[PDB]
C-alpha cells in the first residue's frame, strides 16, 4: 500500500525580486560561456586536420560514436574540458580522446575513442589520466569497454609523464587485463594505424575488429623499425587488416570500412550474453513540480550569498517528496531520502558550516544508507570547517574524522556534486575525488580549494612575521603585500572550475538545469554491479 | 480507393487514381476506346517527393526506432532508466 | 534495442545437380534402413512374451511410458540400439531396457524403464551400462528420475560381466545414493517381481509406488531362498503390496493396476516443489531459413566427398543467423555464436584437416565460451589431423594438447554430434565421449575408429618389414597381404554406427532432419542445472 498523502518540498521563488534577475542573469551568463566552450571544444582539432582525416574515407570520433550507440540512445560524455589551457602554447581540444557513457544493443557501455586530429592521435599526459578516469569507471560500474583505437602513440617530447609511473600508460593494459579476468568484455576497434603502444591495444581486447586498409597493427611503426633495425618496409605490409587476419590471428574480424566495422561491433555487443539485474527496490517515475532553470535565480554567481540546499533538493527529486532525516539536530547539514527515476537515495548536502552535530548526523545517517544498500548523493555547498577553542575541546576535528571514516568506508554507490565552494578538510568530509564517488559533477559557479586566498596570505604572513620576531629581524608592511598579492592572485586562478577541469579533478562542468538527467544517468550506470556489504573501522567514540 | 492501401504487392491503384482524376472521366464521356488513346498519359513516372514528404519518412523511421525501444525497454527488467528514452540528448 | 538488420548464413542447393541426386537417395535409404531397424527393436521382445505379460494384466514399458508422461509432450528416448547384434546368438531390442527424457507435471524428468519381455527382465552388461548412462546424465543435469522397475535380477550366465567391477551393477545403487544426497529425487514404482538386486531399487528410493499383486519386493526370490537355505514360500508371501506396505514399511504408496500407479508417480512429481530457473539470456525463437531435408543432398553417404558445415549451421540455427569468429585464420575450423530455440549456442564445426592455427583458434573460442558461460556445439566432420615434419618442429601435437586441455577443462553445457568421420586425437580434440559432454549423437554416415583401415595396415605392415630385416628375415608380398586384409575387414566393420551405437558409444543415431529440434529438447534438459565457473590448468604457450 503506497496511497498514503506525503508533504513534499519546495517554495515558489519571488521571480519579481531584484536579487532573483541579477542571480538569474550571471548563472545564464555563465551557462551561455560554457556552451560557447563547449561548441569551441566540439570542432575537433582543425579545420585541416579534419579535411585530411576525411580524405582518407574515415569518419571523425564523434560520427563513430554516433553511428555506434543506439539510435536516439543519450550519451553521456565524460571530461570535456580535459586540456583546456593546460599546456601553454599547444591546443588539445577534449585531451585528444573522447570518453563516454551510452547504450550499445541494450546494454550500458563505456566508449573511449581517440581523436586522431589532434597531433596524430598522440597521447599527451591528460589524455592517458583521462583514460585511466574511464577504465576505473567501468571497472567500478563492471561497464563493458569499447576502444574505437586510432592513435600516434605516446607523445615523445612529454615522454617522463607518460611512460614510467604507476598511472602512466603502462596502467590501461593493466586495467586491460584485469577487467578481463572479472568477466567484464573489451572490444578494440582498430579504425586507424596504431605506431606503438595502441597496438597492444587489440592484441590484449578479448574481441579485435580492424578496417581493412586503414586499421593496421605493429608493434614498430616504418619509422620506428628504420630507426631501431633499419628494415625498410611499408605500413600495409607491416601491418594491414588482411596481413593480420589471415597469418597473424591478432585480428578476429574484418571490416570493409568504419561503418562496417560499428555494426560488427553491435553485433558483439549483443553476443555478449548479459542481462542487467537490479538489486533495489523500484517505483514509478514521477518529474519535480518545479522547473529546474529556476535554479539560476536560486543559486546565482557569488558565493557569498547563501541559499537553502533544499530548494535543490526538490527541484531535482522526483515529485518533490523528501523524508528530512533528523531536521532539528545539526541543521548547517540536510540529510534525508528521496527517489530519483524510481532509484532511491540518500541526500546529504551542505547548509553551513560542519559542526559537531552535523559531523554525527551525517556519520548516523551513512551508516544507516550503508545498512539498508541505498546509493548516496552528497552536495557539497562548504563555507568552511567550524574552528574554534570550544569546539577543539569539544573535538570538532574528531567529528570530521567520524564522518570521514565512514563516508570512506561506505561501498553503497557515491556520487558527488559540487553546487558551490570546497575547501578544506570538509572537501574531504562531503566525499572528494580521494574517497572514490562513482562520480563528481561541478557547476559553473563553484570553487575548490584547499582555502580561502585571503585566509592562506594571512596564514603566511603571520608565520614570516612570527619567524622575524623570533630572528629579531623586522618584517615591513611592503613584504606584507608582497607576500600577499601573489597568493590571492594564484588562489583566485586555481579555483576556477575550468582550470579544476583541465585537469581530470572531476567528470565534467553541468549546466545546472541538466543536473536531474545527469543524475539519473549516472545512477543507472551505477546499478550495474551488485551492492556489496559495507564494513566499517573504530568509530571513535 | 484513397482510402483503399495495398502493401505488399504491385497493383493497378495508380492507374485507378489516374483514370478517376482526369478531366475527361469527369465530363462524363466515355467512350468504348477511350483509354488507348489516353494510355500514357494515366501511366506517367512518379514526381520527385516534396521536402515535406522526406521529413515525413524520417519522422517515421525515428518514431519506429523509438518504439522498437520502448518494446525492449518493456521486456527488460529496468522499466525506468533514462537511457531507455530517445531523447538523443547530449 | 535488437533491431540491427544481421547477414544470415546459407545458399540455395542446385537441386538439379546430379551430385545432389546421388547424395539425395543415398542418405534417404539410410534413413529407412534406420527407421525400418527401429520399428523392429521397437516391437519387442518377441510376441509370445508380449502376449504373456498382457494376460498379467500389465501394460507394456512403452504405454506405461506413455501414460506416464505429460499429453502430447516429445519423449527423448536414448540408446535405441543398445545391444544391436552385439550378442552372437542373443536377441536384445534396446538392450532390454528403455531410458529416455520426458515432461512429467511440467518438470523435465529421466524415465528408465525395465523391459520385462526381453528375459524376463534380466541385466544384460550392455543394460548395465545403458542405466549407467542414464543415471549419469541425470546426474549431470540434475534431473528427477524415475524407475519403472521390473526386472529379474542380473543375468546370471554373464555374471562376470555384471557383478564386481565399478561400473558395474553396484554402481546403480552408488548413483541413486549420491543422487539421493545431492537433492535429486528418486521415485521407484515397482511393476512387477523383482527376484534379486533390484529389490534394493525401491529400498534406497526416496518414495515408493507398487502395484498390488503385481509388484513383489524381496531380498531373495523362492528359487534363491529355497537354494540358499531351503526354505519354501510363495511369492505374494514372500513379497506383495499388502505384506509390504502394512508391516513392513518398504512400501509408502499403495496402487491397484498400472495406470494407479503411473497417476500416483505423477502426483509425487506434482508434490516435489520444484522451479526450472535459466541463467542465460533468452531471445524469441525463429525457424530456420531453409529446410531441413536438403541435408540429405548436400551430406550424403560418401565421406570421401567434402561439404561445407556452414550448410548445415543455417540449416540448424534460429533464422540462419551466424556471427562468425576470426573467419579467416585456421578456415579448416568454423567457430561462432548462433542460437538455438532462443538458447544461446557456440558453434565449433570442423571443415578440413585441424592446423595449429585451427586449433588456436579452437582454444581462444572455448576460452571465451568459458568465460562468457555460453554452452558449447561441437559438430564432429574429421579427415584426419595434420602432421608432418614442420608440423612437429611447429608443436602440432602441443597445439592438438592445447585444444584437448581447453575443451577437458570446460565447465559450461558440451553437445557434441558426429556428422561424419571422427578419427585419431581429433576425437579427443573435439568433445569425445572421453571429454564428459552432455549428449552425443551421430547421424547414420558417420565412421569413428583410431584411424582409417589401410594406414593402420601400413603401419604395421612397415613395423613387421622393418622388424623382420633387423632381424635379418624375409617379409614376402604374400606375408603383406595376409596382414593387411584382416585389418581392413575389422577396421570396417567396427566403425559403422550400428557396431558403435550397440555399444553404448553414444546417445543414439538420429536422422539429420530432426538435428535440430533434438539439439533443441537436449539443450533444454542441460539447462536445469546451473552453470558453474571454470578452472583451467596451464596453458602450454
Ligand atoms: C611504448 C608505448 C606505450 C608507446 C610508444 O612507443 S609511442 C612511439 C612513437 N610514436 C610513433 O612512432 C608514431 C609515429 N606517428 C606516425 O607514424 C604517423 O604520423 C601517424 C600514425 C601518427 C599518422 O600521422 P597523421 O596522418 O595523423 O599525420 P601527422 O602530420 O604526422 O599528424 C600530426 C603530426 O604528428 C606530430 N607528432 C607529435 N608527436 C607525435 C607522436 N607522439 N606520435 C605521432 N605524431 C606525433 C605532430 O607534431 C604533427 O603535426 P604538427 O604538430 O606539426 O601540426
Ligand atoms: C545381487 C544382484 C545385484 C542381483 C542378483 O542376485 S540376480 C539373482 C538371480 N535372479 C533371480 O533369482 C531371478 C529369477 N527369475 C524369476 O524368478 C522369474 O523367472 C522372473 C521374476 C524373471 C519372472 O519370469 P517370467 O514370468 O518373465 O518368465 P520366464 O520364462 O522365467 O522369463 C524368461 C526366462 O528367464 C530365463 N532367465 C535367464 N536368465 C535369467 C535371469 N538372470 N533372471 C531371470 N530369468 C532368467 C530366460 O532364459 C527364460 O526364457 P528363455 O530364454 O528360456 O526363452
Ligand atoms: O574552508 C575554509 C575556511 C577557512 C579555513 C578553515 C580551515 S582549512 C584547515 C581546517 N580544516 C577544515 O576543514 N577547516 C579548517
Ligand atoms: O585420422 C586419420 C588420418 C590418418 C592418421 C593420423 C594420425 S592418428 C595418430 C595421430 N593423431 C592424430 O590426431 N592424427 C595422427
Amino acid at each position: 500500500y503506497h496511497g498514503d498523502s506525503v508533504a513534499s518540498l519546495g517554495t515558489q521563488p519571488d521571480l519579481g525580486s531584484a536579487l532573483y534577475q541579477e542571480n538569474y542573469k550571471q548563472m545564464k551568463a555563465l551557462v551561455n560561456q560554457l556552451h560557447e566552450r563547449v561548441e569551441h571544444i566540439k570542432l575537433g582539432g582543425g579545420e585541416k586536420a579534419r579535411a585530411l582525416h576525411i580524405s582518407r574515407g574515415k569518419l571523425l570520433p564523434r560520427e563513430r560514436i554516433d553511428n555506434l550507440i543506439d539510435p536516439g540512445s543519450p550519451f553521456l560524455e565524460l571530461s570535456q574540458f580535459a586540456g583546456y589551457q593546460l599546456y601553454d602554447n599547444e591546443e588539445v581540444p577534449g585531451g585528444g580522446i573522447i570518453t563516454g557513457i551510452g547504450r550499445v544493443s541494450g546494454v550500458e557501455c563505456m566508449i573511449i575513442a581517440n581523436d586522431a586530429t589532434v597531433k596524430g592521435g598522440a597521447y599527451y599526459p591528460v589524455t592517458v589520466k583521462k583514460q585511466l578516469r574511464a577504465q576505473e569507471i567501468a571497472m567500478q560500474n563492471r561497464l563493458p569497454c569499447i576502444y574505437l583505437v586510432d592513435s600516434g602513440g605516446a607523445y615523445l617530447p612529454r615522454q617522463a609523464d607518460v611512460f614510467p609511473d604507476r598511472d602512466h600508460f603502462g596502467r590501461t593494459f593493466y586495467n586491460q587485463a584485469i577487467m578481463s579476468s572479472k568477466n567484464i568484455a573489451q572490444i578494440a576497434v582498430v579504425m586507424g594505424s596504431c605506431t606503438a603502444g595502441g597496438a597492444y591495444v587489440p592484441a590484449m581486447a578479448d574481441e579485435n575488429i580492424i578496417v581493412r586498409k586503414q586499421g593496421t597493427i605493429f608493434l614498430a611503426g616504418p619509422p620506428l623499425v628504420k630507426a631501431a633495425t633499419g628494415e625498410e618496409v611499408s605500413a600495409e605490409d607491416l601491418g594491414g587488416a588482411d596481413l593480420h587476419c589471415r597469418k597473424s590471428g591478432v585480428s578476429d574480424h574484418w571490416a570493409l570500412d568504419d561503418h562496417h566495422a560499428l555494426h560488427l561491433t553491435r553485433k558483439v555487443v549483443r553476443n555478449l550474453n548479459y542481462q542487467k539485474k537490479l538489486d533495489v527496490t523500484i517505483e514509478p517515475s514521477e518529474e519535480p513540480l518545479f522547473p529546474a532553470d529556476e535554479l539560476y535565480g536560486i543559486v546565482g554567481a557569488n558565493l557569498k550569498r547563501s541559499f537553502d540546499v533544499r530548494e535543490v533538493i526538490a527541484r531535482i527529486v522526483d515529485g518533490s517528496r523528501f523524508t528530512e532525516f533528523k531536521a532539528f539536530y545539526g541543521d548547517t547539514l540536510v540529510t534525508g531520502f528521496a527517489r530519483i527515476f524510481g532509484y532511491p537515495v540518500g541526500i546529504v548536502g551542505n547548509n553551513g558550516v560542519l559542526f559537531s552535530e552535523s559531523a554525527k548526523k551525517g556519520t548516523h545517517f551513512v551508516q544507516l544508507c550503508c545498512q539498508r544498500n541505498i546509493p548516496l548523493l552528497f552536495l557539497q555547498n562548504i563555507t568552511g570547517f567550524m574552528v574554534g577553542r570550544e569546539y577543539e575541546a569539544e573535538g570538532i576535528a574528531k567529528d570530521g574524522a567520524k564522518m570521514v571514516a565512514a563516508v570512506a568506508c561506505a561501498q553503497v554507490p557515491k556520487i558527488t556534486l559540487i553546487i558551490g565552494g570546497s575547501y578544506g578538510a570538509g572537501n574531504y568530509g562531503m566525499c572528494g575525488r580521494a574517497y572514490s564517488p562513482r562520480f563528481l559533477y561541478i557547476w559553473p559557479n563553484a570553487r575548490i580549494s584547499v582555502m580561502g586566498g585571503e585566509q592562506a596570505a594571512n596564514v603566511l604572513a603571520t608565520i614570516t612575521k612570527d619567524q622575524r620576531a623570533r630572528e629579531g629581524k623586522q618584517f615591513s608592511s611592503a613584504d606584507e603585500a608582497a607576500l600577499k598579492e601573489p597568493i590571492i592572485k594564484k588562489f583566485e586562478e586555481e579555483g576556477n572550475p575550468y582550470y579544476s577541469s583541465a585537469r581530470v579533478w572531476d567528470d565534467g562542468i553541468i549546466d545546472p538545469a541538466d543536473t536531474r538527467l545527469v543524475l539519473g544517468l549516472s545512477f543507472s550506470a551505477a546499478l550495474n554491479a551488485p551492492i556489496e556489504k559495507t564494513d566499517f573501522g573504530i568509530f571513535r567514540m | 480507393l484513397r482510402q483503399y492501401n495495398i502493401v505488399g504487392l504491385h497493383t493497378n491503384i495508380d492507374f485507378l487514381l489516374n483514370l478517376s482524376g482526369h478531366p475527361e472521366f469527369e465530363a462524363g464521356n466515355v467512350h468504348t476506346d477511350f483509354i488507348p488513346q489516353h494510355h500514357k498519359q494515366l501511366l506517367l513516372s512518379r514526381k520527385a517527393a516534396a521536402k515535406e514528404s522526406l521529413c515525413q519518412a524520417a519522422l517515421g523511421l525515428i518514431l519506429k526506432e523509438k518504439a522498437m525501444t520502448d518494446t525492449f525497454t518493456l521486456q527488460a527488467h529496468d522499466q525506468f532508466s533514462p537511457f531507455s528514452s530517445s531523447s538523443g540528448r547530449r
